[PDB]
């Protein structure tokens, strides 16, 4: 018997639209991923990236989290 | 270059939330895949400098997070579509627990600029299309698995500040 | 001297588009807010709502989190 | 009806993250505001039953979370705009630490249906407009303060399932 499944589920998007102008966004994202993958789920790492951009120095950056259908926390567990 | 998670921290994370974390697959058997599409050279838009540094950084990071990284460069919206449909159909997803998609290009409100984009003749990959090609119908191998999409689509339309006095 | 501030910051949207058909979404949201406001930031409560909808019974619901520019965790601290 | 946060849990939350939590204002002096806009009766769309139960529930919840709740019913997109611009300019925001906006109506891809909406003659509040009217320029009183927007905009266009066999 046929079973129903959500058409769209378990997505998360992180979006930067900042002019150009490595790039500031990508560098900052790599840094926060390197530092917090061990202890924070991906959504929280995205928030932390935003926090680091809170003070608009130079060209303002505020990358959005979009279209989230994650039902669970995505931890990278680096080392595993 | 990634700070490692200790087995203690891993269990501490698992204790704080019961069945609220995405399951990870065996390190020795899993085939994690990531795709980077970077548009650096365009027909009608200025060259994206720092692209090579960006590709390098993202590639090294995703590898160190356990992913095999595919790198595609200077594609039209049509080429990106073809590349994404192929990526969704990759056999490695069945034995993977997650994926990353990274887009680095120019953008408009609707989506991501292909190499041939101009105001007179649009070359645009819609954001809708990325999710569609990777959804449960078109990509059942990644059903119930986290799909992280990172989009750097540079816009003149980008926010944006307001000036104030104290 | 004039100072720069982000035009758009500290937003979070929670979006249901499900046909009608109280409503299933609103009821489920109230329940999770009542239960988890004490211990979870708003974004996590939204994720938990999604988790509760993971199995498509009846009409499928998967409310998205959208346009997140929160730089910090928003805890309601009920009782305070 | 909300499970309360203990002073122990509150400090435990504050210890886990240093300066990563939005500050809350004094309970005795703060003037928290929330706005519910619910469209139940339409010109050309079927009546939204269960609206009264939804208004009641959301109102009671937001009050129990410390908010003063304004309830507006059966508005056109123009009326919603006027109501939102007024809400952004409310003096209570200056002495508030946050806000909630709740929209309950029919919807399209772009936005939320006003009371007069039809395919022939659109009556639509764009999602863009909500953020614009509440942003830092138009609503400086809520600068650096969390703004939670809950949108229930019912669509026939809504996702959506795919059928599979085991």
């Amino acid at each position: 018997a046929i079973k129903k499944a959500h058409i769209e589920k378990d997505f998360i998007a992180f979006c930067s639209s900042t002019p150009d102008n490595g790039s500031v966004f990508i560098g900052r994202l790599i840094e926060h991923m390197q530092e917090y993958a061990c202890s924070c789920d991906v959504e929280e790492i995205f928030r932390k990236v935003r926090f680091s951009f809170e003070q608009p120095d130079g060209r303002a950056q505020m990358p959005t989290t979009e279209r989230v259908t994650l039902t669970r926390c995505f931890y990278l567990f680096p080392g595993h | 270059n990634v700070k490692l998670c200790s087995l203690e921290e891993a269990q501490r994370i698992w204790k704080q939330k019961s069945a609220e974390i995405y399951p990870i697959m065996d390190k020795s058997s899993r085939t994690r895949l990531a795709l980077i599409i970077c548009n650096e050279e365009f027909d009608s838009i200025p060259r994206r400098t720092g692209a090579e540094v960006d590709i390098t950084g993202m590639t090294m990071l995703l590898q160190n997070l356990g992913y095999s990284v595919d790198v595609k460069k200077n594609l039209t919206a049509s080429d990106m579509t073809t590349e994404l449909e192929a990526f969704a159909h990759r056999p490695e997803h069945k034995t993977s627990d997650s994926t990353f998609l990274v887009f680095m290009s120019h953008g408009i409100r609707e989506g991501i600029c292909g190499k041939k984009h101009s105001e007179q003749v649009p070359d645009i990959l819609q954001l809708n299309a990325i999710f569609n090609m990777l959804n449960t119908k078109n990509c059942p191998s990644l059903k119930d698995k986290p799909k992280v999409i990172i989009i750097q689509a540079a816009r003149g339309d980008s926010p944006g500040v307001v000036w104030f006095k104290d």
